């Protein structure tokens, strides 16, 4: 009969999408760090899995700037994702909601130039807007920094389908 | 420690306006710890929105809030004569701190005072005290200066000022000033004229009695 | 719904300590903080402390460490709040609101009527009133009151007939407050109709007649 | 209905995935309770919950506590606080109440004595949900003396029972 | 029937989903292997696994090892240990032999010499899976000079071959 | 470091009854690491049940595992004959501890003890010694001699297990003397005493 | 099915040492982990040690260091144990029990037979077999055994055909010599026409004497 | 600091074969930072193999990247006349590192 | 496609300084990282970095001093300074950017090189 993604003819039988079981893209883009008073910019190429109803952006480990105790990292995926793969295809299901999903905690090493001091942080999605991707990394105190050693992290979230 | 600014501080809009209040924040706070509140006159503060955008149960879908980092707002799509009231932003994140409040006016039309000058009543001037009210009524803006001079002298002294909130038909201002002076300190003098200052008229609007 | 009650308002002297309790109803767990928030004159909101069941002591605002201590009576399910050391600055609007919902994110969801507290060294006085007089095609009327002591002071314009009229809020001056209302009608109008403004003061327990001219 | 069973439901007239299966948004308020060597203390805390595909997610937000032994149990407790219609039963999971070591993540706590706080990297996994409480394992990374704890935002997922 | 391709089956004579698919329980019995800038250790290990929906989760418990390097390698040994019908190629990733940063998480290894342990906040990810050897990297965090490492429990997963 | 206590050290029960066994830990112990094992007697130890809850192959459905964080007990939901044993609760998490042991034995109706006199054998008495022996079997609960009218040296008693089917007591008290101390007297009571009003006297010339 | 076969009874005197092997077969995986543990008089169980083949170093309990010293021959799949300066103390159940499906939780899920040391200076005497004889429907009949040394002695009747009512009671050592007790009971009818026979048999003295009733 | 050794430095090769060059690490690299170039006579050097195993645009299918830790391997199934040219792994890890060379050549 | 044009070889007597050019055209987006090779003989060694969000050059220890690295942003073109030129500076100067190869740092694009010959004879 009529079938509906997910569900999908599979060597002539009703089966499930391998699209939908899983898919593979890359993003080559700016991350942005947000802070009190603090601003910059990285650009990364991260791979991306798409497995169920679940997205996957698998970012390298990269190095930037000043942090602040309390701040945010945003992924602009407006421009940069690998064809077909659109920006409306990195919403969540809560869309533009403000959520506190996958909370994970973070290490980031913080140096002046010399040895760096690895920070306990935390860091949750918070909402998407417009193609933005906006993370918080929070708590664990601080040090007097200049540049800060982020290791590979991957951000995880269910992903919109209506 | 995290100081909650917000601007502007009061504001006047016509219903059918789109009105957009600011919340500045002196550290950067997660959006799930900020949160709007709204205040009518003569009421306590409600909740409007939680966690930046989440709208308050029974709150009209007009409102919504947005932001993130240190900059949060707080957005009316079309406002109504409802939504007249004073808007308070509050964070989470550190000790509980709010941001001040914002009072939402309606505009009207800009109105001119109708001066009112009273002389002192005759059942006070047996008492020993002299009270010369002026009445300022049905003006636009709430911003209106008024200057009283006895004899051509301008006086600073004794003078009451008392302010009206705007009408709730009218939405109009209205300003009473009265100056108390002793019985023999008003024996003394012979002219005393009431001078306001307004945004309509470029000349003050007098009114005297001798 | 859940709702919140404060306790009615108060009159203090300088120098003393007031109480102020508040009442929760209606709730579906027991795990909600409950905060006092103070307005002052201005419309200026301060948080003053909480209180949480599990924590078993209360979370105070630097500011206001020494000047409030929160309780709580888990069996009435109240709330208490005590004020020492009263001043003239403590005179304000005192709001209980919990953390029903909001308790992770802490929003005040629920709020409470507010406690008015004033603080004053000065005596019940009773009200003097005095009707003002000009000597076009509108004329103006004035009725004044001056004197009083405890707020607040009802007018009303031929008995409440008229309302169409503007009162101004009361103003301080030296421990007596001064209230001063304005009432225009049309100049064939009031020489015509008598026009009496009434004004009675409850804490005083005094009934002014007054007239015009 | 008679000849789909979910989450293979009618999607617009065609044979589809059921949304309720991909995706599912509930709020758990309720009490998170720590039970160390000897020391035990409860919190109030508002939960995001998340239901996709065969998973559970509990967004657990920041929540303070206080003293914590160097090994010790956070147990969320289901019987109440689910927002209608989630029920008790839904926060099951799939291996039901076996003892398991599933999701086991690092999660840095502040200790302090009303200080300045000391981060301690902890071991957190899912290990039993028995009558509607889930118990979360908190050892490992060992200790200060302490009298208040700062706990992180953390997200707990686990499969979700379909039987 | 043929007219319906796993993981959509019969479900109480109806069109449904395989509980196959949605969730089984294994487990793991074998070798975890580290490799480091000239440091090698073996550990054996007793994990659950579960497969759930297109993802294999390898949930390790604790385990204690010796020296590690500030760059290294964690190999597990799927050609044997695996409960029947669990087989070699079902841990097999979406991705197959492709070399990736997936599932980077943050990991607390304490450090020691005999006495009181000092923990290293390392980054950890799936990297590869070949011929039945899952590799996680192990980096980042700096060391001290140590004659044994306290691992946590850490869970592994991945999307999983179909 | 971690003790562990059980709770009770011994345990006495009739079949079809429930019984719980607790295991208390000093400290917090993930629920991973509290095993339990029964030893039935004159054999090794066996594992019983594994990660508090998980049933070692083998083992009856009747066994139970149960627990978090400090207090874990084991459960039989009806009691058997062949449950009786020592049960142990070990622990992993630390290093490696033991419980005490709680020992499990059957109730049963009070059974009256068969008394059996048996002479010196004729062996014996060549090899220059001389051995009274006097069985008493088949006895519940758990729980002298008399020569010529007299009431010692020489006396060597042996407690037995509870028997694995019939689920009494048996003891064996075997007087032993010198050839020349025997029949140096002729009368030999064996006198036993159980929860009858009067000793069960068994005696020879 | 994993086995585990562990050495036999050992007599050892004070000071000397012992040395107990543990052999394992049916095992499909060499990654498994050797244990000794320790059962006294009073049946407390105590963990010894344990050697890991990757690891490459016993681990010992503190209170074992220097009393235990674990080894292994992986070409004979061996455990080895030995107690060095052995005393009175010492006398003990000896188990050797593998993590084999508990290498990550910790638990022993195969144990040995046991080994059951004895230490005393007393020599090895051989022991002293005496049958009893003795109206009822029941007969009772006793076999005893005394003056021996040491431990174990296995006591069959009928070579082992008769186990129905048959009670062996436990040695109770008077300083130097063990002393064993066994009652059967058959039908009066069974005893005199069928012939009973008690056997028993000391491996450590090199004597097994038959007796007939 | 890593420095990264290549083996052969020279090897000669008839078509047909099967070549392998390895590069070997002075410490544990992740495997996606291990880098191949090729450099023909008189040309620049082209990225060959990146993230130790994935094919440039336009590489032939015949080339394969292999290795993980200190050891990473080259190979190239059936070599081709084009082949010949000199290869460098590089390493991204830490500060930048080249391998030295290996000159491919054919057999005569 | 991405190319990068390079300057021209340059003939530098020794002491003295050259600058090299390195102009960058095609490409998609501007995050691209400028680096420099040198193959002397033919073993490659890595110069430095410029990074447009850094703000800053990153540089190779052995070339600190020896080299420095300058973007001009309006012509998209970067510029290599070479100071101070002995015999052991005759070389071969690459520059290649991180395109495709930003987070895992592998040079995806090259140039065409430039020769550089040091020398005292007229």
């Amino acid at each position: 009969p009529n079938l509906r993604y997910p569900i999908a003819d599979v060597s002539g039988g009703i089966g499930m999408s391998p699209n939908y079981r899983f898919r593979q893209s890359m993003w080559i883009g700016i991350v942005s760090y947000s802070g009190s008073g603090l601003n910059w910019r990285v650009q990364v190429n991260s791979d991306i899995f798409i497995v169920d109803d679940y997205i996957h952006i698998c970012l390298p480990a990269f190095d930037g700037f000043s942090i602040a105790d309390g701040g945010d990292l945003s992924l602009n995926f407006v421009t940069g994702l690998l064809p077909p793969l659109l920006t409306g295809d990195t919403e969540p299901a809560f869309h533009n909601d403000v959520v506190t999903y996958g909370a994970q905690t973070v290490a980031i090493g913080l140096s002046s130039g010399g040895t760096p001091q690895y920070m306990s942080k935390n860091l949750w999605v918070e909402q998407w807007q417009d193609g933005v991707l906006r993370l918080r990394v929070e708590g664990g105190g601080s040090i007097t920094h200049s540049n800060s050693k982020w290791p590979a992290m991957t951000v995880s979230y269910p992903r919109s389908f209506t | 420690e995290i100081v909650l600014t917000q601007s502007p501080t009061t504001m006047a809009a016509s219903p059918g306006e789109k009105i957009i209040i600011t919340c500045s924040a002196s550290s950067s706070i997660s959006s799930n710890y900020l949160h709007w509140y709204q205040q009518k006159p003569g009421c306590s503060p409600k909740l409007l929105i939680y966690r930046t955008s989440k709208l308050a149960s029974g709150v009209p879908a007009r409102f919504s809030g947005s932001g993130s980092g240190t900059s949060y707002s707080l957005t009316i799509g079309t406002m109504e004569a409802e939504d007249v009231a004073t808007y308070y932003c509050q964070q989470g994140s550190s000790i509980y701190t709010f941001g001040g409040g914002t009072k939402l006016e309606i505009k009207r039309a800009d109105a001119a005072p109708t001066v009112s000058i009273f002389p002192p009543s005759s059942e006070q001037l047996t008492s020993g005290g002299a009270s010369v009210v002026c009445f300022l009524n049905n003006f636009y803006p709430k911003d209106i200066n008024v200057k009283w001079k006895i004899d051509g002298s301008e006086r600073q002294n004794g003078v009451l000022n008392s302010w009206t909130d705007q009408d709730s038909k009218d939405s109009t201002y209205s300003m009473s000033s009265t100056l108390t002076l002793t019985k023999d300190e008003y024996e003394r003098h012979n002219s005393y004229t009431c001078e306001a200052t307004h945004k309509t008229s470029t000349s003050p609007i007098v009114k005297s009695f001798n | 719904e859940v709702q919140l009650q404060q306790s009615g308002p108060e009159l203090v002297k300088p120098g003393a300590s007031m109480k102020i309790s508040c009442k929760a109803s209606g709730y579906s767990f027991t795990g909600y903080t409950m905060n006092w928030v103070k307005q002052s004159h201005g419309k200026n909101l301060e948080w003053i402390g909480l209180i949480n069941p599990y924590n078993d002591g209360p979370s105070y605002n630097q500011n206001f460490k020494g000047k409030a201590t929160l309780t709580v009576d888990k069996s009435s399910s109240t709330a208490y709040m005590e004020l020492l050391s009263l001043t003239s600055e403590d005179s304000a609007v005192y709001y209980c609101a919990i953390h029903y919902y909001g308790i992770s994110y802490w929003y005040f969801d629920v709020w409470g009527a507010g406690t008015t507290v004033t603080v004053s060294s000065a005596k019940t006085t009773a009200p003097s009133v005095y009707p003002l007089v000009p000597v076009g095609s509108s004329v103006t009327l004035g009725c004044l009151v001056k004197g009083y002591f405890p707020e607040p002071v009802t007018l009303t314009w031929n008995s409440g007939s008229l309302s169409s009229v503007h009162t101004f809020p009361a103003l301080l001056q030296s421990g007596l407050y001064t209230l001063s209302s304005s009432v225009t009608v049309t100049s064939n109008t009031w020489p015509s109709q008598t026009i009496t403004c009434n004004v009675a003061h409850p804490a005083s327990s005094t009934k002014v007649d007054k007239k015009i001219e």
